[PDB]
DNA sequence: CTTGACCTTCCCCTTGCTGGAAGGTTTATAATGGGAGCTGTCACGGATGC
DNA sequence: GCATCCGTGAGTCGAGGGTAATAAAACCTTCCAGCAAGGGGAAGGTCAAG
RNA sequence: CUCGA
C-alpha cells in the first residue's frame, strides 16, 4: 500500500438494511495509523492504531479548540433578526433547495 | 594486614605462605571475624627467617625445627652451630660428588671433533 | 483494567513521594534510634554480661582503633560488675540503690564496638528465653482453660499473682468451679512443668515482670526500626526502575532486574552510613549494580557458567570489539593471543564454552511445519539387525558348549559370566570346584584348545566380522 | 592336581612448590517512571454487561 | 433482554534449503592436579617343574 | 518461504 489517505467503504455486512459505513484511513511509512469511521447512528468515531472506539471530536478538542470553532469550521450558519418583536430570518435561495 | 601485603615485603609467594601455613613450620595467623588471615610482626619475622633460609640451602625440615629453635627464648647454640655446620658439610658432600660429574665428564669430551662422519667416540662408549 | 504487570508496579510505586537531602537524615535518625532502644535496654540482661566476658577475654590474649582503647573501655566494667553482681542479693532486689547500680552498669555498659554479628548474637539470645517461657505459660494456659475448664478471668487472679510458687495452683481451687476440682488426677503436669520455668528464674536470676518489660522494650525498638527501614524502602524504589533500564541484554525479563535490585536495594539500606555527609544515591547504587549483574550471571543460562568464566569471556569480547575497530578485519585467534598475552590454545578453549542452545521448535526453512525437533535422531537405540545376530550367537553359544562334558562347560560359563548374574574371579571360582587357583586356568586352557580344534568352531568363524 | 616364581595393570606415595578452578565479599560526589509492536479476513457461538 | 465483545476454526502428501547476537573489578577462601623420577604395594594372570 | 499432484 502507497502511504497516504485512503478513504474505503464495505459495501454491507456489519449492519442490517445496508447503510454503508465510509471508513477513512490515514497511513504513513512510519507510525501509527489515524483512522476515521461512521456508525449507524450517524456519528464520527476515531481509531487510533486499531485500538477502541473513540468519539471523534475528542481528537478536535485536544488541537485547543473550543466547541464554538468546532461548529464554525464544519458548518454554514444561518442568522434570525428579531426588530420590534418580529420573527424574520434571512434565506439565501441556494440554501432551501428541495425541502 | 592480609595476605597480599605480607608478599610484599618479604617476596613469598601468596600460595607459598598458605602451604606454610598447611605444613608445621609457621606461627598460625588469628582471623577476623571472617574468612581473613590477619599478621602481625612476629609471622613477619618467621617468614623473612624462612625466605632468607630457603635461599642459603636449608631444606623444609631442618628449618622447621631451626624457626622452633627461633621461637623459644633459650636458643642454647650448641645445637645451631652443629646444624649449620651439618649443613656446610652437606653442601661439601653435595659439591665433591657434582666436581666428581664435572671430572667425569671432561675426560669424555675431549674427542670428537664434530665432522660429517657417521661414527662417534661419544656414542659408542655408553652404548 | 490492565494485564502488563510493570504498570501494576509502578502505578503501585507511583503513590509515595521522593525524598529531599534532609529526609534521609530523618529516617536515618529514626533508624539509630530504633537500634538504640534495643542496645540500651539489653543492658539489663545477662546475655550482656555473656558479651562483656567474651569479649573482654577475646583482647585477653590479644577508623581502626588502638589497643590502649581496647584495654581500656573493657576493664573497669568486670570490676564494676563484680561490685553490681553481689549487691542486688543485698537487702532487696529492686532498690533506691541497687537499681541505681543496675543503671550505673547499664550506662557504663555503652563501649559499644559494634559489630552486628555479635549484636544480634544477644537477641537471639533473648528471644528463645522468652520464647521458653512463653511456651510454658501457653502450654500452661492450654491445661487450665480447654482441659480443666477454669474460666479466664478466674485464672489471670492467680497467674499474674507469682508464678514461682506454688500457691497460685492450690489456692484458686479453694473456690471449687468442680470441674476444676478434677485436679487429682492431673496435678503431676502443671506443678511439673513449672519446675522448669523456676529452672528459667534460677537461670536468669530475675522474676517474671521485671523480665517482659525488656521484651516489650525490644518489639517497641525492634518495630520502630523496621517502620523506619519501610519507608526509606519504599521511597527509592525509582532508583532501582533507573537502573535496570540498561542491563535488560535478553538473559533475564525486565521484572526479574528490578525484583533483584530491590533485595540489593534491600542490603544498602541497612549498611548507609549518614555520618560521612553522602547522599544515599552515592552508596546505593554500588548494591544495585552488584545484585542485578550478580544475579545476571549465576541465573539467565541454560547451561550454567561460573563467575568467573564470564570475565575470561567478555575481556575476549572487549578485546574483539577493540580489533575491529583498530585493523577493519575481524582477529584470528592467533593474533588475538597476541593481544590477550595468553597461549593460543587458551583462546580457542575460551571460544568453545559460548553459544547457548538452540530451541528444538525453530523452524529450519522459513516455514512453520518444520521445526528443529523433527530432525534428531535417536542415536542410543540398539539396532535391530545387530539385536537379532546377537541372539543367534547366544544359541550358538549354547549349542556348542553341550559338547564339552562336565566341568569345563560350568568353568567356561561361570568364568566369562554367560548365562550367570555376574562374572567370578579366578579364585572364587577355585572355591567353588575343590580350592585350586591354578588347576582352574588349565581347565580354561584345555577348553580353549578344545574350542579352537576345526570341528566345532566353524560355526563361530563368520561371528568374526 | 600342586608350589613358588615371576608377569600384568592400577592406586598411592615421596618435595617445594605452582597453576588453575569454583565460591564469597566489598566499593561512599551524584545518578529516582519501559518500549515494541501491532494495523490487508470471515464467520460464527456464546459469555457479558448495562 | 439485547447490542456488543471476545475465543476458535480455516485440505493432504512429497522436494530444498538450514544450524543466529553484545556488554566489571579488586580482594579473600578451599580444593585439586602436576611436575622434576621413580618406589611401594595390591588384586589378577602365566610358567615351569614336580 | 519457493516448487510439484
Amino acid at each position: 500500500r502507497s502511504p497516504g489517505v485512503f478513504f474505503d467503504s464495505d459495501k454491507g455486512k456489519t449492519h442490517s438494511s445496508g447503510k454503508v459505513l465510509y471508513n477513512a484511513r490515514i497511513i504513513p511509512y512510519r507510525g501509527s495509523w489515524l483512522d476515521f469511521e461512521f456508525d449507524p447512528k450517524d456519528n464520527l468515531f476515531v481509531r487510533i492504531d486499531r485500538r477502541r472506539k473513540l468519539p471523534a471530536t475528542i481528537i478536535l478538542r485536544a488541537l485547543n479548540y473550543t466547541t464554538e470553532q468546532i461548529l464554525d469550521l464544519f458548518f454554514e450558519k444561518v442568522i434570525f433578526e428579531i426588530r420590534d418583536n418580529k420573527l424574520q430570518m434571512e434565506l439565501v435561495p441556494e440554501r432551501l433547495r428541495g425541502e | 594486614m592480609n595476605i597480599s601485603d605480607v608478599a610484599k615485603i618479604t617476596g613469598l609467594t601468596s600460595k607459598a605462605i598458605r602451604f606454610y601455613e598447611e605444613k608445621g613450620l609457621v606461627t598460625p595467623p588469628m582471623r577476623s571475624e571472617n574468612g581473613y588471615r590477619t599478621y602481625t610482626q612476629q609471622h613477619l619475622n618467621e617468614l623473612t627467617l624462612l625466605r632468607q633460609a630457603r635461599q642459603v640451602g636449608f631444606n623444609l625440615e631442618e628449618s622447621g625445627e631451626l624457626v622452633n629453635l627461633f621461637n623459644d627464648p633459650q636458643r642454647h647454640s650448641a645445637d645451631v652451630k652443629r646444624r649449620t655446620l651439618e649443613k656446610v658439610a652437606e653442601i661439601e658432600r653435595h659439591i665433591e660428588e657434582l666436581q666428581s660429574m664435572r671430572d667425569q665428564l671432561l675426560a669424555l669430551a675431549n674427542a670428537c671433533p664434530g665432522d660429517d662422519s657417521a661414527d662417534c667416540p661419544i656414542i659408542e662408549n655408553l652404548s | 483494567r490492565t494485564t502488563d504487570p510493570v504498570r501494576m508496579y509502578m502505578r503501585e510505586m507511583g503513590t509515595v513521594e521522593l525524598l529531599t537531602r534532609e529526609g534521609e537524615i530523618d529516617i536515618a535518625k529514626r533508624i539509630e534510634d530504633g537500634i538504640n532502644q534495643v542496645q540500651c535496654s539489653v543492658a539489663e540482661y545477662p546475655e550482656a554480661i555473656t558479651y562483656l566476658l567474651e569479649q573482654y577475654d577475646r583482647v585477653e590474649a590479644e577508623n581502626s582503633i588502638d589497643p590502649e582503647l581496647a584495654r581500656e573501655k573493657f576493664a573497669e566494667l568486670r570490676a564494676q560488675y563484680v561490685v553490681t553482681r553481689d549487691t542486688i542479693k543485698a537487702k532487696g532486689r529492686s532498690h533506691a540503690t541497687a537499681q541505681e547500680e543496675i543503671l550505673k552498669l547499664s550506662e557504663v555498659f555503652k563501649q559499644f564496638r559494634l559489630v552486628p554479628k555479635q549484636f544480634d548474637y544477644l537477641v537471639n539470645s533473648m528471644r528463645v528465653m522468652m520464647d521458653r517461657v512463653r511456651t510454658q505459660e501457653r502450654l500452661i494456659m492450654k491445661l487450665c482453660v480447654e482441659q480443666c475448664k477454669m474460666p479466664k478471668k478466674n485464672f489471670i487472679t492467680l497467674f499474674t499473682g507469682n508464678e514461682t510458687s506454688d500457691t497460685w495452683f492450690n489456692a484458686a481451687i479453694a473456690m471449687n468451679k468442680p470441674w476444676s476440682e478434677k485436679l487429682h488426677d492431673v496435678s503431676e503436669e502443671v506443678h511439673r512443668a513449672l519446675q522448669k520455668l523456676q529452672q528459667i528464674e534460677e537461670e536468669t536470676g530475675l522474676t517474671i515482670e521485671q523480665v517482659k518489660d525488656i521484651n516489650r522494650r525490644m518489639s517497641i525498638g525492634e518495630a520502630k526500626a523496621r517502620r523506619a527501614k519501610k519507608e526509606m524502602v519504599e521511597a527509592n524504589l525509582r532508583l532501582v526502575i533507573s537502573i535496570a533500564k540498561k542491563y535488560t541484554n535478553r538473559g533475564l525479563q525486565f521484572l526479574d532486574l528490578i525484583q533483584e535490585g530491590n533485595i540489593g536495594l534491600m542490603k544498602a539500606v541497612d549498611k548507609f552510613e549518614y555520618r560521612r555527609g553522602y547522599k544515599f544515591s552515592t552508596y546505593a547504587t554500588w548494591w544495585i549494580r552488584q545484585a542485578i549483574t550478580r544475579s545476571i550471571a549465576d541465573q539467565a543460562r541454560t547451561i550454567r557458567i561460573p563467575v568467573h568464566m564470564i570475565e575470561t569471556i567478555n575481556k575476549l569480547n572487549r578485546i574483539s570489539r577493540q580489533m575491529l575497530q583498530e585493523m577493519g578485519r575481524e582477529p584470528t585467534p592467533e593474533e588475538l593471543a597476541e593481544r590477550m598475552l595468553m597461549p593460543e590454545d587458551k583462546i580457542r578453549k575460551v571460544l568453545k564454552i559460548a553459544k547457548e542452545p538452540i530451541s528444538m521448535e525453530t523452524p529450519i526453512g522459513d516455514d512453520e511445519d518444520s521445526h528443529l525437533g523433527d530432525f534428531i535422531e535417536d542415536t542410543t537405540l540398539e539396532l535391530p539387525l545387530d539385536s537379532a545376530t546377537t541372539e543367534s550367537l547366544r544359541a550358538a553359544t549354547h549349542d556348542v558348549l553341550a559338547g564339552l562334558t562336565a566341568r569345563e562347560a560350568k568353568v567356561l560359563r561361570m568364568r566369562f559370566g554367560i548365562d550367570m548374574n555376574t562374572d567370578y574371579t579366578l579364585e572364587e571360582v577355585g572355591k567353588q570346584f575343590d580350592v585350586t587357583r591354578e588347576r582352574i586356568r588349565q581347565i580354561e586352557a584345555k577348553a580353549l584348545r578344545k574350542l579352537r580344534h576345526p570341528s566345532r568352531s566353524e560355526v563361530l568363524r563368520s561371528f568374526l566380522d
